[PDB]
């Protein structure tokens, strides 16, 4: 069996948080 | 103010603003309110209209006119003589000098019982549709897009939809554009310099133009050769 809804939102959660991570290393 | 203010429509704005893909929510409701908050914020005596109204006083108050915001001068109509601040606690409350005024609300308080005033106030340039008027100077109208943007950047902020960064960067350019403004609609243009001048080269010093509407400030003050 599967199936991707808890799936795909935590790797999207994951993907969100180093995102966030990423931005606020950058200064202008 | 060296340049003309020349009147421009409101979504003027939102043309410049919705060039912006992530303020593409924003409407001439938002604008609205935005913009009269600017208005307020920056406090340029250049974006009103000068009107003069006469009113009628029934016992130490009158009635004001609808678009008033602020006041230049009171002043009687009989005579010219301007009012001053009211700083008596007890005006027009009897018990068992000059004229003087005081204003809150719709409502006028002066120290003369029955008289006509002529009031010299400032007002908001309207639209055909009842609604503000904007100068079309490009200071202006990017410093008013900055400061929409700020906001609408600080709201998406609080969520976390934008960057720190984005948001510091949006405050910077606002704040420099807004000193920038502030320095175009005050500092004087040539004409006004020769008034400031003229008041301010007196041999003999004139300290009464209050007395009159300010009308003999900037007259030049010459002297007789002897």
């Amino acid at each position: 069996f599967g199936s991707g809804a808890i799936g795909y939102e935590f790797d999207n959660r994951y993907l969100n948080n180093q995102e966030m991570s990423a931005v606020a290393k950058q200064r202008l | 103010m060296v340049n003309n203010i020349n009147w421009v429509k409101l979504p003027v704005i939102l043309d410049r603003l919705l060039r912006h893909p992530l303020l593409t929510d924003l409407n001439l409701e938002t604008a609205i309110q935005y913009t009269l908050d600017f208005i307020s914020a920056m406090g340029l005596p250049n974006v009103y209209v000068d009107k003069i109204e006469t009113i009628d006083i029934k016992e130490y108050r009158g009635e004001l006119p609808c678009d008033l915001i602020s006041i230049n001068q009171v002043r009687l109509h009989k005579n010219g003589i301007a009012l001053r601040a009211m700083t008596d606690n007890f005006n027009a409350y009897p018990t068992h000098g000059e004229p003087s005024f005081k204003t809150q609300g719709r409502v006028i308080f002066t120290s003369i019982k029955h008289e006509k005033v002529d009031i010299s106030y400032k007002a908001i340039m309207l639209d055909d549709e009842g609604l503000p008027l904007i100068p079309d100077n490009p200071i202006f109208l990017k410093t008013l897009e900055l400061y929409i943007k700020k906001e609408w950047f600080t709201i998406l902020f609080d969520m976390g939809k934008i960057s720190p960064a984005v948001l510091n960067n949006t405050q910077q350019e606002y704040a420099f554009k807004a000193g920038q403004c502030n320095n175009e609609f005050v500092i004087p243009s040539v004409s006004e310099m020769e008034a400031i001048t003229n008041m301010w080269n007196q041999l003999i010093p004139r300290v009464t133009e209050f007395r009159r509407g300010f009308k003999n400030l900037g007259d030049k003050e010459y002297i007789r050769v002897h």
